[PDB]
Order: C-alpha cells, then structure tokens, then sequence
C-alpha cells in the first residue's frame, strides 16, 4: 500500500518496500539551541524586628 | 565631710529607629541552557528499486 508516502530510493541499507519516517516530528532535549533569558529589574526591602536594647 | 555615694539610676530600653530601603539582587541574565545537536527526521516513505533502460 502506498499509504500516501514519499518516493525514496533505498540504496543504503533499505530493502524494497521498506517504510518508516514520520510526518509528526518531536524536538529532542539535546536539540534545543543554546539561549539566554534576561532577568527583569527587581527591587525589595526586608522588614526589621527589634524589641529594644538597654 | 560628705561621703561618696551613687546616684541609683537605670536606662529604660528603647527600640532603635532603623529601616532597610530598596535594593536589587543585581543579576540580569540566566545561564545558557541548551546545546545545538543534529537531530534525525524522516518523512514517510516507501522504498522501490530503479532500473535504467539500457
């Protein structure tokens, strides 16, 4: 059955009638290009606790 | 003569007026996370044999 596939000559280790491939492709983890994210501007304060000192 | 004597006094505790203003952690970018790796992809296919007419 054709299966709506593409025509591929199979000289390299592919007997006649061989199938395979996939229309759906999944990006593997190691395929992700290196990139850097920017951290936005930040600002904070800490409250201070003190009962007193003699 | 008047003998030496102590003025019996003590210090009442008070909480210091102290506050902490704003600050930024200073970081602006993350660390690179990713490697550029070759990733295998194959479209659906069927394999035949080609013959050229002599």
């Amino acid at each position: 059955g054709t299966g709506g596939r593409f025509l591929r000559l199979g000289g390299s280790g592919l007997s006649v009638g061989d199938i395979g491939g996939s229309n759906q492709i999944t990006i593997p983890t190691n395929a992700l290009p290196s990139h850097q994210h920017g951290i936005p501007a930040n600002t904070h304060t800490h409250s201070v606790n003190d009962g007193g000192h003699g | 003569s008047v003998n030496t004597a102590n003025a019996n006094l003590s210090i009442n505790t008070s909480s210091t007026g102290i506050s902490i203003q704003s600050a930024s952690t200073g970081l602006t970018v993350t660390s690179n996370a990713g490697n550029g790796q070759a990733f295998q992809h194959d479209q659906p296919y069927l394999v035949f044999r080609v013959f050229v007419k002599v």
